[PDB]
C-alpha cells in the first residue's frame, strides 16, 4: 500500500493475536508499544528522543503483523504516548520513503 | 543513543 | 528517490543559506532543527516527543530545499537531538511510505 502522510500515518498491528492502532515512524530506530502485560522475559532499557528518556522492557523475537504483513523482532515496551513502529520492523515488511 | 524522533504538536 | 530504512533516512538540507544534515521522520508532525539562527519573526511554542515536552522557537514561512526538493513552511528551532524534517514538509516535497 502507498501511505500519504497529511495525517500521522496510523495502521492496524496484530500481537498476540490482538489488534492495536500504531504510527509508522521512520525516525524511530526502534518499536515501542503503550504499556501492556506481555508474557516472556525481558530487559530493561532506556529511549530517548525529544524530551529526553524513558523506561522500557524490551522484548525479543515477538511476532507482529503490521497491515497483514508479518514481522517478527524485538519490541519495547514502555509508557510511549502512541504504539510506534520503528526501522527495525519497517525494514521487515519491505516499507521505504518515496518522493 | 537517542533513537526515538516521535514528534507531537501542541 | 526511493529509500530504504536499513539506516537512518539521513539527506541533506539547505536552509538560511547554510547545509545540514535531517532525518526524514514520518513520526514528527513538525520539522524541529537543532539551535540555530534563522531571519525574521519567531514565537515562543511548546512540542512534545518520546521523553516529554521541549520550548522551541516557530518561524514561519521559511524556504527549505530537501534533497534537491523546495519547501516553504514552518520551522521549529530548538534542543532536538537530530534535525527533524517533519510531516509538514514530506508532505511538500511529495513523500509517501509504501510497502
Amino acid at each position: 500500500p502507498q501511505i500519504t502522510l497529511w495525517k500521522r500515518p496510523l495502521v492496524t498491528i496484530r500481537i498476540g493475536g490482538q489488534l492495536k492502532e500504531a504510527l509508522l515512524n521512520t525516525g524511530a530506530d526502534d518499536t515501542v508499544l503503550e504499556e501492556m502485560n506481555l508474557p516472556g522475559k525481558w530487559k530493561p532499557k532506556m529511549i530517548g528522543g525529544i524530551g529526553g528518556f524513558i523506561k522500557v522492557r524490551q522484548y525479543d523475537q515477538i511476532p507482529i503483523e503490521i497491515c497483514g504483513h508479518k514481522v517478527i523482532g524485538t519490541v519495547l515496551v514502555g509508557p510511549t504516548p502512541v504504539n510506534i513502529i520503528g526501522r527495525n520492523l519497517l525494514t521487515q515488511i519491505g516499507c521505504t520513503l518515496n518522493f | 543513543r537517542p533513537g526515538n524522533f516521535l514528534q507531537s504538536r501542541l
